[PDB]
């Protein structure tokens, strides 16, 4: 709770070099930190969990057929 | 209709519950015993869990 | 006692048949091992796969699969009346009437319907109507009662027109079995004058296949074409082409199927050729074309080979097929069935091959009488007046028979949901004081002549059915003991 | 009757599987194949035939919309949704004492008046020129076949399959060929990189072209291997298919799209070539590529993608507009659909009710109301009211002469199909209404099923 909350807030002041330090356990510089990845690991895990998901959102109801 | 949306969504929700925190150093962990031939694996990854692990929900095929 | 175990469970055949009595019944769904949907409202098809238990249950299975040669149609009013007359002589078995009266009354009884039957039946000819009105106007209901409510209009205009083309003293049964083609339309089905088949085999020279022949000639031949060892097999299939070519034979039709090579040489000359020819079809065109058939190239002369009119290929269903045209001899019209459901294809199979019954027994000879149940009715009528002056105990014995026929028109009132009661008042003054031919009107819902209705019914059904029910319920009742082993 | 009021719960069961797939915007159900394998598609007809359920009332169904698939192949749904209308309403008018017959009698009645009324709103898309009429075939794979997702523009592979059927039909304007005309599937890359040839593409395994010949001049078919090539010299054929340049292993069966685009013929043992059996063919290089520049009925789309079902459900749509195309070339009469027919003939039925009155009144009425079953079925799939959906049409329909307002799945705005260029084939409408009305005719003949021991 206080941990997202202090880093919600950070982002809010327009600083998005913040994040969560799971070390110290506070708010802490993600580029000073060591933390860094690639922007096409951004795309590749936000554009598929979006598109493969929708398997499950358009069907409520799943019927097995029985064994031949 | 009413079990139908719940079984569903579960599914990951059950065994993927350890690997949530796979990325960074304090990643939850999953043991796999096999019943027999003396067989095991550690991972924090779903990858080999899920295709490991036999499961008759319809939803663990997607 | 045991034979009244033994009706019990003969009584539920016909209650499942109930309601399929009159044009209003229903159909019953069998469905067997392999998952085939039969639905049809004629009980041979029923029976034969209804599972039997007691023996007695074959007695009307082997009266229906024989209904056929007798009459053909009508057999839910018919096979009905084996398990009622059962039915209401239970109190009699009870009591110390033997079932030897019963047997014995029964003939005296059916010996006086088949009287008052042949004296309902009224032969005028002369002036009145003749071929293309008794086979139309008359025979508008009469040849479908049960099935095909509302494309009973589609075939009167078609399907009257084929069993003209029929002369009397032949009657082939042979030539007039049906086809089933997936798709199309009930009254958009088209006459055949010849033998049509289905190919069965597809060609790559299907689209290339000649569209039509002046002066075809069908040759049937058994041979079979298949290929030091490579030259001699494709010479010995090559001089026997040639020797065939000699006859002047545009159509070949092979019992086994052909090669490459056999389907080329035919091709180049435009020389038509089908394979997987069935053994019914060969004998359907030695019947029509008038050819034979050659197991081998040692006998064949050129005046086995025959010929039709022309000859032309057909496309329906986004399949062709082949079809003849002008056959020297033919006794019938084929019709070919159409419609996408399998079942409806079905359905007036059963039904157009019971319509051919009809025409069968009115070259014959050509009579009718009132339909819709009111034959028994004043066969009934007049039996409650003889019974009470024949031999003593046969008054009630009969007197049971003539109620046994009131089922007739209290399963018409079921369907239509009537009322059985109030039916049998009306027709008992109709068939009293309004002398006979007074019937029942389905239409407007109410009782009225069958004369001006347009609906009658050839007598001959009701003469084979009272036959067929004769040693159908003597057998129940010549029967007290049943004995399976293991 | 206590018999049958089970059977129709049971097939208004049936048709609440596939009441959410109707319509270009309805949605699939996932469908689990008896051997373990998941199958997700969005054709209607797809998922319901390979279903099988207990039950006989639902084998029923799966033998009428066995025939549609053959013949329409696409919004199958319908078919079932308006069969089970029919049934839903005789749980009413076969309770107040009438004859199901009696009933039936007014379904066929009032489909005449249905086909009639269909008739009088065809529109005539051959009236223009072939640039405007070529088009629309096009645009009519645009909006009604569209279904699945990423199929918002299509046309990179559509139009190849569009274009495939024209060049094979005569200007005409009649033709029918369903033997050269057949889809080929690859997996791998995406669906982006499909091509229009005209030949086929095998799996099996270049030369530059001639003067006089049409080029590589194609023929179907140590000492020994060398013995048959003096043999193509002289015919001088420069690639040969040997199935008994070489391959290995090749079907007879796959060599007849060759043989039938080159005029070749099949060679069954190497004494019998001949040069008669030579063929043309444009071009052949690398899996070969064998194309023809000249004029033939042969064309064959070579489909990729990722996976076995992307390329499935991607033939089955282009496939199944062979039936629809040819209703839009051979068959001169074209309607708009989607709410906009299905409404409009409900309203002429309902007025004939009034006029014979009797018990015809609530006959017409049932066929009226089954009819409505589709546009309040759309509008629960599009999340509109089925109350208010309907009562907007039927205001339009009456005050305007326009028939072509229907209902909107997709949030296209105004409701005229004309502009939207939704088009549905006229014996199309026509066969789904006659087919299932003649399933009902045998449901309500159901008395008792009988099934053999197990």
């Amino acid at each position: 709770s206080e941990l997202v909350s202090k880093l919600r807030s950070s982002i809010y002041n327009g600083i998005s070099t913040s994040g969560l330090d799971l070390n110290n356990g506070t708010i802490a510089d993600m580029r000073q930190l060591g933390i860094v990845e690639s922007y096409k690991l951004k795309r590749a895990v936000v554009s598929s969990a979006s598109e493969a998901a929708e398997v499950l959102l358009r069907v409520d109801n799943i019927i097995r057929a029985r064994p031949r | 209709a009413e079990n139908a949306r719940l079984s569903a969504f579960v599914g990951a929700i059950a065994v993927g519950d350890l690997v949530k925190s796979t990325l960074g150093p304090k990643g939850m962990d999953k043991l796999l015993q096999s019943a027999s031939s003396n067989t095991c694996m550690v991972t924090n990854d779903g990858a080999t869990i899920l295709k490991s692990i036999p499961l008759d929900n319809p939803a663990a095929k997607v | 006692g045991q034979i009244i175990s033994n009706i019990n469970a003969c009584v539920a055949v016909q209650e499942a048949l109930k309601p399929t009595l009159g044009p209003l019944g229903s159909d019953i769904l069998i469905v067997t091992s392999n998952q085939k949907t039969t639905i049809s409202n004629d009980g041979a098809t029923i029976l034969k796969l209804l599972d039997v238990v007691h023996p007695a249950a074959k007695t009307l299975v082997d009266i229906s699969r024989a209904q056929d040669a007798e009459v053909g149609d009508g057999t839910t009013s018919v096979t009905i009346l084996a398990g009622e007359l059962m039915k209401e002589a239970k109190p009699f078995l009870e009591e110390g009437i033997s079932s030897h009266l019963i047997m014995k009354g029964y003939r005296k009884a059916v010996s006086l319907a088949v009287e008052k039957i042949n004296e309902l039946a009224v032969d005028i000819t002369s002036e009145k109507s003749s071929g293309r009105e008794l086979l139309e106007r008359c025979a508008r209901t009469a040849m479908s009662s049960k099935l095909i409510h509302n494309n009973a209009d589609f075939f009167v205009k078609m399907c009257v027109d084929a069993v003209l083309s029929l002369d009397r003293n032949d009657l082939d049964d042979k030539l007039i079995g049906i086809k089933k083609i997936p798709g199309g339309a009930m009254e958009e089905s088209l006459f055949i004058n010849g033998v049509a088949f289905k190919k069965t085999f597809s060609y790559a020279g299907f689209e290339q296949q000649p569209k039509k022949f002046n002066n075809p000639k069908i040759l049937s031949l058994n041979v079979e074409l298949e290929l030091a060892i490579v030259d001699a097999e494709w010479q010995l299939i090559f001089e026997k082409l040639r020797q065939v070519e000699e006859t002047g034979a545009n159509i070949v039709l092979s019992k086994l199927p052909i090669g490459d090579l056999a389907t080329q040489f035919f091709a180049d000359r435009n020389i038509f050729c089908a394979g997987r020819v069935s053994a019914d079809d060969m004998n359907r065109v030695i019947q029509a074309v008038g050819g034979s058939i050659q197991s081998t190239t040692s006998d064949i002369k050129p005046e086995h080979l025959g010929t039709c009119a022309l000859f032309e290929e057909m496309q329906i269903g986004s399949e062709r097929y082949n079809l003849f045209q002008g056959c020297p001899q033919a006794k019938t019209c084929t019709l070919l069935l159409r419609g996408g459901a399998e079942q409806v294809i079905a359905e007036v199979e059963r039904s157009l091959h019971d319509a051919i019954m009809i025409v069968k027994r009115a070259l014959q000879n050509k009579l009718i009488v009132a339909g819709g149940g009111a034959t028994e009715m004043e066969v009934s009528k007049c039996l409650r007046d003889y019974s009470k002056t024949i031999a003593g105990k046969q008054q009630m014995i009969i007197n049971a028979f003539a109620k046994a026929l009131e089922v007739i028109p209290r399963q018409l009132c079921e369907n239509a949901g009537f009322d059985a009661i109030e039916i049998l008042n009306k027709l008992r003054l109709a068939h009293s004081k309004g002398e006979k031919w007074y019937g029942v009107v389905f239409e407007t819902e109410n009782i009225g002549d069958n004369f001006a209705k347009f609906v009658w019914e050839p007598a001959l059904v009701k003469i084979n059915a009272l036959n067929s029910a004769t040693e159908a319920t003597n057998l129940i009742l010549s029967v007290d003991e049943t004995i399976t082993n293991k | 009757l206590e018999a049958k009021k089970s059977h129709i719960l049971a097939a208004r069961s049936v048709a609440s599987i596939i009441k959410t797939s109707l319509g270009p915007r309805g949605l699939d159900k996932i469908l689990i194949s008896p051997d373990g394998e998941i199958t997700i598609t969005n054709d209607g007809a797809t998922i319901l035939s390979q279903m099988e359920l207990d039950n006989e009332i639902a084998k029923l169904l799966v033998q009428l919309s066995k025939s549609q698939d053959d013949e329409i192949g696409d919004g199958t749904t319908g078919v079932v949704v308006l069969a089970s209308a029919l049934l839903d309403q005789a749980l009413e008018l076969i309770q107040k004492g009438i004859h199901p017959i009696k009933i039936a009698n007014g379904f066929d009645e009032a489909a005449k008046l249905a086909i009639s009324k269909l008739e009088e709103t065809c529109d005539d898309i051959s009236a223009s020129n072939d640039e405007l009429f070529r088009d629309f075939l096009l645009r009519a794979a645009k909006t009604s076949l569209g279904s699945k997702i990423v199929s918002k523009d299509h046309d990179r592979f559509a139009e190849m399959a569009v274009e495939a059927v024209i060049n094979v039909m005569d200007k005409d304007r009649k033709d029918v060929d369903f033997d050269l005309i057949k889809m080929q599937g690859r997996v791998g890359g995406s669906i982006s990189d499909s091509k229009l040839i005209n030949g086929v593409i095998l799996d099996k395994d270049c030369v530059l072209p001639k003067e006089g010949s049409d080029g590589v001049k194609l023929a179907i078919l140590q000492d020994k291997f060398k013995e048959m090539i003096d043999d193509v010299k002289k015919a001088g054929a420069d690639v040969v298919i040997c199935q008994w340049p070489a391959v290995r292993w090749v079907g007879g069966q796959e060599l007849e799209h060759i043989a039938i685009s080159t005029n070749g013929r099949i060679v069954p043992r190497f004494q019998d070539l001949s040069k008669d059996k030579l063929g043309t063919c444009s071009r052949i290089y690398e899996m070969l590529i064998i194309e023809q520049s000249k004029e033939t009925k042969t064309v064959t789309c070579f489909v990729r993608g990722s996976n076995k079902m992307i390329v499935d459900e991607a033939e089955r749509a282009l496939h199944d507009s062979l039936c629809v195309v040819r209703n839009l070339v051979k068959d001169s009469r074209v309607v708009y659909g989607g709410g906009a027919a299905e409404v409009t003939m409900s309203l002429a039925v309902s007025e004939e009710a009034d006029k014979q009155r009797g018990i015809d009144q609530y006959a017409f009425r049932g066929f009226a109301q089954a009819l409505d079953t589709i546009p309040m079925t759309l509008a629960e799939n599009s999340g509109l009211d089925p109350i208010g959906t309907l009562s907007t049409l039927k205001s339009k329909q009456l005050k305007e002469k326009i028939s072509n307002i229907g209902v909107d799945c997709l949030g296209y705005g105004s409701n005229d199909m004309k502009e939207l260029f939704v088009v549905d084939p006229f014996i199309g409408k026509k066969q789904q209404i006659l087919l299932a009305t003649q399933l009902c005719r045998m449901i309500l003949k159901i008395d008792n099923v009988i099934i053999s021991g197990k």
